[PDB]
RNA sequence: GAGAAUGUCGGGGAGCCGAGGUUGUGAAUUGCUUUCAAAAAUUUUGAAAAGCAAUUCACAAUAAGGAUUAUUCCGUUGUGAAAACAUUCAAGGCGGGGCAACUCGCCUU
DNA sequence: AGACAAAACGACGCGTCGTTTTGTCTCGGCTCCCCGACATTCTC
């Protein structure tokens, strides 16, 4: 049974149950997720205000008035992914480290920019797992 | 409810006569006990002593009097001078002025009474200068 | 470039490194051309430093005529310890090192009433310093101050290359190849020769003249700049780009107080000084709980029935109070409340009476107490009145953050007695002690520092309420700390005198004059040419 | 020596992280309260007291609503008295007490949000309790 | 033993150069941290805006630097127009220079330093004046 | 009392200093023979 | 000594998240103390309030503060008087990836 | 002489600088960049 059952038996058959920290402390997300599913679907069939896309698209357009490029996106779901997969689930990626890749030695780039001066770009590091580093890695083996 | 500050204005619109109703003015502002700045005692003295020419022992009577009886002396702040470079960073007035009103501040003033000064506008979200002649 | 090293300590080190070179650059060559004719280094894990900064320094002492080529220059001699401390025995800086130090140790003997902390010997005819073998755990003679730093420096310095090619290949397969350096460097192989005929009365003038500067963090408010994705209108489109806040925002840089956070109480049964509040935190109940505090538990009925579970355990909380313990209080609550139902107890909120201030003022942040933050204690003003008396204060962070914020020094200039202020007193700064019959109001002339002047120099170390705690600038480690059982140290309990060392034992506060030296520890003090140049860059 | 966390700057970056995941509930939970005022779900007594114009889902200064307890004449008062109702018929059924926690409705309804009808505002305060309890989740995922 | 006040003049020649040997006397008298009033400082901030059209932001750098370092502030006396007043019944002179001798008196100064102001007249027998510059 | 009243009037100064050694300003003076308003416990009286 | 290649052991920095703890609000129960407040023999019982609590739940905050409506943030780091910075930073084009936002390569100044 | 000045006075609380003693936020997962040291091979 969900999560939230489980803790109402738990409270039910031992009334002095320390729940927060004690009994569920920490659980993989798919519980949480599963659960406020079932309890959406399950209540969308009663509530009115879940099927008026009207109200679905004030939601959207109110959340995502800037970027219509997300609103086209969101216009085809529906409240149960604008619920978890957009507000309350939602998990950003990691920030982009290639910013912070070396640079080789050799291959150089030479711009100028708007305040009249000549400055240098720098060209970055190639990954290993090139297919193109490993033609190089290898000859330099056979020579080698 | 609110500390109320003066400038040399509205001393100089009192002591006048040729404008009855600016001198009224000006003389109901002093009734209520307006705090005041020693340099708006400085410059009063100066004002009287060179545009009115007067003597120089009435006119410290008439300061010892105002002091005494009028207005109420505020201690001269140590750090008016750091307080009114602060402010001039962010404000364009007579430096004068700048030091009336870092004093002003650095007493707990909340209203500033004065003309030359752009009424209705506030010094560092802690005075306002406003115009009572109007 | 920041975090371009190993880790912070080694980057810090390299940095203040290079502005000391280049401040004793400007100081005794004005910056011209090879000024240094030679530099020699050494470190004495650190070894990261060994390498970078001679090939770092190898940039002002190489020579362009081709002859010196390579990662380093040939100038550049590093050393090992061998050479220092064979020098150092052999020369008489180990002499001159003790003679300077034993004072400490004869302080020691006195503070202890023995006679152990001092051996004579008959091959000196003197005493040497020394310590009990129950007091020897790292104790190391050179450690405990500051200047053997520059002790040896000065012995790296004056070892040429050819006293480190004849330490470091000694062998030489041949006496005569080697008995020429053999001739040149050492008297006859028993003994060095001196670099010169006065090094070592040299060398004891220069050490018991000098004084230690310390790097200081006084950074309490800083600017902050903050970019924010946003989108903008432009060219009838809108785009994503950042933007930058506007208005005023600072960075604090000190963290503002500590972690625990406390509640006020108020207790008719406690007496509350003026000036101070009660505060009670949650604790859990444990073993460390006895009488006195347990009746530092807020509750009174918990105190009832604690203290009648430690009576019926014979008063021993270790068996009261384990897990076991307090399972059997809370399973059978009634027979130690009387027989009247209470709810199990495993947490209980202890009320302390002192100083605590409001983390804030909005929200219910009105209702959180806290203590101030280690080492946020900056400020220590000192007053004069009229008559003449001192007076002292200890300025919280907070104030010199708001102070600092409205542009205004960060110690108020008069207190509220209207007393104008001396000055204010930072950790590592350096101050002036003057004799008792000295009269130092405007003394100045601060060129004329000899041993004994140099030696009433005081470095502040930590200040609470009005009291200011001294550390001579010379020290480094105590001979012994201080520990509860035996009640002995150094400089009693905190490890730092609120006074002098010295016999006279005064006060610190009521005479000292501020200081102020430059990183080569040169005095700094108003002069003409100063005046002149206050106001004629003005000019 | 040894080598335990010796930075400041690790410790600043320790804090700054802190306040910022402090931030992203926050977020989460603002736009939740924008939602929700749109969709109609919040009581009058608590939307009443959100900012949804200048500071958007944020609670006006100075106030700390609770979404259960309606503060009438300086009086407090719980607004789901029926599924309170419903919760200690269950305890009783069990036989454990007829004396709980009024706050020990959100499990109830919880269990009940499953398979049964809510009244929407329930259903506003299961969000927020999940927006307050998320759980462990791995971005990457990669299931073994 | 000796508290040594000073004046505007004594700063003026400091900062002028056309001047070589009353700016060096002068800025020797400044080592001796002379004890300046708040008067003084005013009529500085008055005669670099005036005289030397200086603008503001040097100006309140330079008396901040001042009164920091080389010079020290002294108190603005409550007593000063009742004892300035006490002065002009005897003495003759410019009201200012009443002010800044009735400040200078009123905080324990024994020797004050300018050019004008009658060279070597004591004031009420507790205070002279002493031309430096001669 | 009387002595430094005494030359506080020979130089022409006020019998009173008008700030104390706090600094904290002078409401004002007493004498024997004086009338003081004295307002009850719930009135403020700051400039009535 | 330098470069490149392959493995081993470390350190630093940044990032995406989780669970407590603490302080405060509200509530359920049960206590200690005091005062009102009656009954009874200075003492015992009863109603109410306040102070301090304990067990459980929901909630508010979690460095004071300042932006912003992007599904974005700045606030415990270094430098140093500029209260100014550093830690994001050009233009194009030719492409791969997705429901697309967005992400990832190649080429020329 | 009588009525002001001020010293006692019995009160508690306070406060005393001098010194020592006490207290002080905690763990969990994972990704992805950079550098350093020691190993081997080849070339200038
Ligand atoms: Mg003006
Ligand atoms: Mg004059």
């Amino acid at each position: 049974k969900t999560v939230g059952t489980y803790i109402y038996e738990t409270l039910l058959q031992n009334p002095k149950q320390k729940i927060k920290g004690k009994l569920v402390r920490t659980i993989e997300r798919k519980f949480y997720k599963e659960e406020l599913r079932q309890i959406l679907e399950k209540q969308k069939e009663f509530h009115q205000e879940l099927q008026s896309d009207d109200l679905y698209n004030d939601c959207i357009r109110e959340l995502y008035r800037n970027n219509e490029v997300h609103q086209l996106t969101l216009r085809k779901k529906d409240f149960v992914h604008l619920f978890m997969e957009d507000i309350i689930f939602y998990q950003r990626p990691l920030r982009s480290q290639k910013s912070s890749v070396s640079n080789c030695t050799l291959e150089f780039r030479k711009y100028k920019g708007e305040n009249g001066a000549e400055h240098t770009q720098y060209l970055k590091a190639i990954p290993k797992s090139n297919p193109y580093y490993q033609e190089f890695r290898l000859w330099q083996w056979i020579f080698n | 409810l609110d500390k109320i500050a003066i400038d040399t204005n509205i001393l100089l619109y009192a002591y006048d006569n040729r404008d009855l109703d600016k001198q009224d003015r000006a003389v109901e502002i002093l009734l209520k006990k307006p705090f005041v700045t020693q340099l708006v005692v400085f410059e009063f003295i100066k004002v009287l002593e060179r545009r009115f020419k007067m003597d120089k022992k009435e006119i410290t009577k008439l300061t010892i009097k105002l002091l005494k009886e009028v207005i109420i002396p505020l201690s001269l702040h140590r750090d008016i001078y750091n307080y009114s470079q602060f402010l001039l960073q962010r404000y364009n007035f007579g430096l004068s002025d700048i030091l009336v009103l870092s004093d002003s501040i650095l007493n707990n003033c909340t209203i500033l009474l004065s003309e030359d000064m752009c009424n209705g506008m506030i010094v560092d979200k802690k005075l306002k200068i406003v115009n009572p002649f109007l | 470039k920041q975090h371009s090293l190993r880790n912070p300590i080694v980057e810090q080190v390299i940095t203040e490194t290079l502005r000391v070179v280049k401040d004793i650059w400007l100081k005794y060559g004005n910056g011209t051309k090879d000024f240094f004719n030679e530099i020699h280094i050494e470190l004495g894990d650190t070894r990261y430093i060994s390498k970078y900064i001679s090939g770092i320094l190898s940039n002002i002492v190489r020579v362009e005529d081709g002859s010196d080529e390579g990662v380093n220059s040939k100038n550049i001699v590093p050393g090992n310890g061998k050479i220092t401390t064979q020098l150092k025995q052999d020369w008489g800086l180990n002499d001159v090192w003790n003679d300077l130090i034993l004072p400490r140790f004869e302080r020691m003997n006195q503070l202890t009433n023995s006679k152990d902390f001092t051996a004579w010997n008959e091959n000196h005819q003197k005493f040497l310093p020394t310590v009990p073998i129950e007091f020897s755990k790292g104790f190391s003679k050179k450690r405990i101050d500051h200047r053997h730093h520059a002790l040896d420096a000065l012995v790296i310095a004056c070892a040429t290359t050819d006293h480190v090619n004849l330490l470091n290949n000694q062998s030489a397969k041949s006496d005569t190849k080697r008995y020429d350096l053999k001739k040149k460097l050492m008297k006859f192989p028993k003994q060095f020769l001196k670099p010169w005929e006065k090094f070592t009365v040299d060398a004891k003038h220069n050490l018991e003249s000098i004084i230690v500067s310390f790097k200081q963090n006084l950074r309490v408010i800083n600017k902050a700049t903050n970019y924010y994705e946003k989108y903008v209108e432009k060219d009838g489109t809108k785009n994503k780009e950042r933007v930058e806040q506007a208005g005023t925002n600072w960075a604090i840089r000190k963290p503002m107080h500590k972690d625990t956070v406390s509640g006020k109480v108020d207790l008719p049964w406690v007496k509350v000084p003026k000036g101070k509040i009660l505060t009670a935190t949650r604790k859990s109940l444990d073993s460390s709980f006895d009488l006195k505090s347990i009746g530092s538990i807020t509750d009174t009925g918990i105190q009832k029935i604690l203290k009648n579970y430690l009576a019926f355990k014979d008063g021993n909380p270790e068996l009261a109070f384990s897990p076991e313990g307090i399972d059997d209080l809370n399973k059978n609550i009634e027979k130690y409340n009387d027989g009247k139902p209470h709810q199990p107890i495993n947490k209980v909120r202890v009320f302390e009476l002192g100083s605590k201030f409001q983390v804030g003022q909005t929200g219910n942040k009105k209702g959180k107490y806290v203590e101030a933050a280690k080492g946020t204690n900056l400020f220590f003003a000192v007053y004069e009145d009229e008559k003449g008396k001192r007076s002292y204060e200890t300025i919280p962070l907070n104030e010199v953050i708001e102070r600092q914020k409205q542009g205004l020094t960060s110690v108020p200039l008069e207190n509220e007695k209207g007393s104008r202020l001396l000055f204010d007193l930072s950790p590592n700064d350096l101050v002036y002690v003057p004799e008792i019959d000295e009269n130092i109001d405007s003394n100045f002339v601060f060129s004329n520092l000899n041993k004994e002047k140099i030696s009433r120099i005081y470095k502040v170390e930590k200040t609470s309420g009005t009291e200011c705690y001294f550390v001579r600038q010379d020290i480094a480690y105590l001979i012994k700390q201080y520990d509860a059982k035996t009640k002995i140290g150094e400089l009693e309990s905190q490890n730092k005198l609120q006074v002098t060392m010295t016999d006279d034992r005064i006060r610190i506060t009521d005479t000292c004059v501020k200081i102020n030296c430059d990183r080569l520890g040169n005095i700094n003090f108003i002069t003409k040419e100063k005046i002149k140049q206050i106001f004629n860059e003005f000019r | 020596g040894k080598g335990n966390s010796v930075s400041q700057t690790a410790e600043r970056t320790k804090y700054r992280s802190v306040r910022r995941l402090r931030e992203r509930f926050l977020l989460r939970r603002e736009r939740l309260h924008r939602v929700l005022y749109i969709l109609n779900f919040l009581p009058e007594h608590y939307a009443s007291q959100i900012d949804f114009e200048k500071r958007l889902g944020k609670f006006k200064v100075e106030t700390e609503p609770k979404l259960v307890w309606k503060n009438t004449d300086g009086q407090f008062s719980f607004l789901f008295q029926n599924s309170f109702n419903e919760m200690l018929e269950d305890f009783k059924a069990a036989g454990q007490e007829l004396k709980i926690p009024y706050d020990w409705t959100i499990y109830h309804l919880r269990k009940k949000a499953i398979s049964q009808k809510i009244e929407k505002e329930e259903l506003a305060w299961i969000l927020l309790n999940f927006n307050h309890k998320r759980g462990y989740y791995q971005l990457r995922g990669e299931d073994f």
